[PDB]
């Protein structure tokens, strides 16, 4: 694989997929890549192999610490998916307060799902009023094409506007935000 | 016996702390609650915020009384209730438009403007929260002096122009001196600006050459001016075209005023 | 087109005719000068025809970058469609007050339609009453051979007199000489 | 109760702010709500402004009621209702024409002239305006006195001149020397004048290196003539134009007295 | 043309009829010599053709500059043009106290239109009395041969006579006036 | 600390400057660095775009 197709697949959720459509002939390029060069996106990869047991065993917490790597050298949907982990979870002790910091830095990366995710989280009183705004900004100048995802999206942005004032709601969309 | 926070006539101060052309801030300590504080900003409108910040910041978003109480020392008058405002969990209390005019209009008549609601740091029992009107009429003369001399543009009004030379010699027009003279003292106050794009463009008078030359020549002025104005050099990015690029037809003394043309674009990020 | 040609025809609202007349033959000279040399008259041709798809396929997202790219360059017609876009709700989200800042820079340069849909929006309380003394200066001091135009001026001036102290207006009748 | 914002005697005080033969601007300070502007500028009509200049700005367009109230000192008179005024938004109260002199003849007999109208910035209550009459007789003597001391002639009546040579010399006419003096005063008292362009040129009766020479001789005396009234020398242009360029039929005496002709034009940065 | 000719021509208003008798043969002649040249009779008579639209085309703003610029050498037609644009609302916006010095300054040139136009205006409370004096006085010593326009003037005297006091009169009657 | 325990930055186009936002960022990593004594390790793992060559880009 190379670094782009993967990252493009990584974004996608379908690098398990095309791996098992492989049958699992690149494992041993998978492991030497992740472990000698530390490739993020390759590090991500197999730390998902590792977790859930694709072809080769399931060791979680191995699988655990090649995400966090991952997520250490900054991969946004590594960041999501540990915190999307910790929120519902899955393989770790189900901290949604913890969850939100993952969600908060893969959301401002750009990561859609992490701000979904991250609004949800927000409006179920599990962080503060003082997240909002960056949420709010982060939803509101955020393009999907998914017509039930743009309306889960507007109708998170009218649950985060209806608990800030006109001051704080000015400045949020008056600000200057990418991804 | 409920909770009520307000200064004693020993205790009420107003001071103005901002007083630029700017920005105008008048500041009213609440002793034991914190400051309200009336914000007025260089606008092509009429602006006021009305600003309520407490040490302890807001529990939960609650529902909150504005009323025009009397001060004890004025029997025999009944309160007029002014509005109903919703504060909210961790934001300063924020109110807005002829409100907050309001606020300062009943506090120029010696009352007392009082926020009351359910306090969630205080068991969700009822408080209220007055401002004092002692020592004001002072602090709102100076408010209203730096209102009078606020610049009456804000940075979105400066951002694209488009300023004319004259026929002969290298010198700006007069409105678009007047619009230099504008984006300079806006510069000269704020110097938040990172970039300056400075685009001059010249007639079809002279050669290529010298039209490139004459352009460059101005443009390079003008950037020596910007960074007399403070801003640092990376911002600026000056070019000039020459007679490239008309906007008019050079067959008119109409369109040749029109070519000799300088583009200045300002941008900030707010972020 | 020379360019001097290509400025008369657009100021006349026909450059697009003339390239439908002309069997749209000018396709690729128009789209080489605009995206090449980066000339502001062709620039605009070349977004007004990815705008309304002339002699070309549409792109509306590309037609508006052209024009705005015409626009900051200095033309009087490229800044008055950009203010009649924001305020009409053309190719983009209706917005007067966005509009207004566009519509100031073209009637400053002689544009007799950026003139009169300045007054029409203030008029319309589009505006704070600032730019009321501008638009009355632009509207008197505006030369018009078509009586109807003549007329839609004079009117304009009367509905914005009808909110102006008339020490305003008399300050903007003045001029810094005898012409 | 209500909101009456007037000057009290210990307050109350009249400036003339600007006293020049081109503006005369005299000022009563309203303590708490702004200024009070008369202005009268140099022109050929009759002209005043009545400004009612406030710290913050008007928040609506409201009708507004002129009265001339007495002041509390005069018990037993009444009130006179002047007229109705509308104060624009983010303007300053504008009162011209005979209403603005009326105002200044309402202070002149000791009244207070008393705008009324609802202020947005006060919950859109009614509110009082007055003009104190205190310290206003002796002001008002200096401001008609400046008022008196007025060019009759604004700069649109001169910004544009032509003047004419006498026959025989170099010397301008009776008319066209007292025109040049009269744009000699206005340039002297105003500042604002920056550009000054002489275009001289004559009759065909001399030959045209003659004419040059003549044209350019008195583009040189009006060029140090307006030197002398304290302009720069980088804002005066002067060009002679022989006699080239007639504006009248040449051949007839009248005419070539027409011709010999300087144009005089000032620009100003107001 | 030469200069003589066109000037009385202008001062007939007959110089486009004459520009049309010639079916425009001498259109380039006209171009080169105003603009050029500088000739005021000829720089009327081009501000005038672009302005109106005969024979070349219909250009309001650079017919009214070439006017402007007749009239910056002093051509008094040139004045009592612009004048009587201003006081009727003719291509440009109506503004008669504007019309009164272009007006005022023809009349002090010798321009009978000029006079009478100034007089009506006059006798409209469209200026000042401190104008009557020299309007009177202008129309005092005016040699006219038309006896409707001999008819006028008279009225017009009147009129004025009847604004100001024997003091005014006695010397307004009593003054070095020519032209 | 959970808040700024991990930041990434990011940088202009052209220059060595960081951005706007990343600088605000900074600052708060460095108010709570000089306020709190307890902070041991600082990991910083700056990498860049591929529009240069590989020699500059590790420059």
């Amino acid at each position: 694989y190379t670094e782009a197709e993967l990252i493009k697949l990584i974004e996608q959720n379908k690098h398990l997929q095309r791996v098992r459509a492989d049958n699992c002939q690149l494992v041993e390029d998978i492991v030497a890549r992740a472990t000698r060069i530390n490739l993020p996106a390759y590090e991500f990869l197999y730390g998902d192999m590792l977790a859930w047991g694709v072809c080769v065993e399931q060791d979680v917490e191995l699988g655990l610490y090649y995400i966090e790597n991952a997520a250490h050298q900054g991969l946004p949907a590594a960041l999501e998916q540990i915190g999307r982990y910790y929120s519902r979870g899955t393989l770790v002790q189900q901290d949604k307060e913890r969850a939100i910091p993952y969600l908060r830095e893969a959301a401002s990366m750009g990561n859609l799902n992490a701000r979904i995710h991250l609004a949800e989280l927000l409006l179920r009183d599990y962080g503060s009023p003082l997240d909002y705004e960056d949420a709010y900004r982060w939803l509101y100048n955020s393009v999907t094409a998914d017509k039930r995802q743009h309306k889960r999206i507007t109708v998170l942005r009218n649950g985060l506007e209806q608990r800030m004032p006109q001051n704080v709601i000015a400045r949020a969309k008056r600000r200057d935000t990418f991804w | 016996m409920g909770k009520r926070y307000v200064a004693t006539p020993q205790q009420s101060q107003w001071e103005m702390v901002v007083n630029t052309p700017l920005e105008c801030q008048l500041v009213h300590p609440i002793p034991s609650f914190g400051d309200a504080v009336f914000s007025s900003r260089a606008n092509k409108k009429i602006n006021l915020d009305f600003e309520l910040k407490m040490r302890r910041p807001m529990g939960e978003t609650r529902n909150v009384s504005l009323i025009s109480m009397p001060p004890p020392w004025r029997p025999g008058e009944h309160a007029d209730r002014i509005t109903n405002l919703k504060f909210f969990k961790q934001f300063d209390g924020y109110v807005g438009g002829q409100t907050a005019w309001g606020i300062l209009s009943e506090l120029e008549k010696g009352r007392y403007p009082t926020f009351s609601y359910q306090d969630w740091q205080s068991r969700d029992q009822r408080i209220e929260v007055a401002l004092s009107s002692v020592l004001f009429q002072n602090k709102y003369n100076a408010f209203s002096d730096c209102i009078s001399n606020l610049l009456k543009y804000s940075f979105e009004d400066i951002a694209f122009t488009i300023l004319h030379y004259e026929r002969q010699g290298d010198q700006l027009t007069k409105a678009s001196k007047k619009r230099l003279s504008q984006i300079a003292d806006y510069i000269r106050h704020n110097q938040d600006i990172d970039l300056v794009l400075v685009a001059t463009y010249t007639d079809s008078t002279d050669g290529k050459s010298a039209s490139q030359s004459l352009s460059e020549r101005r443009a390079e002025s003008l950037r020596d001016y910007f960074q007399s104005l403070g801003l640092p050099e990376d911002r600026i990015q000056v070019q000039g075209y020459g007679k490239r690029r008309p906007i008019a037809d050079n067959g008119s003394p109409i369109g040749k005023d029109k070519n000799r043309r300088v583009v200045i674009s300002l941008g900030r990020t707010q972020v």
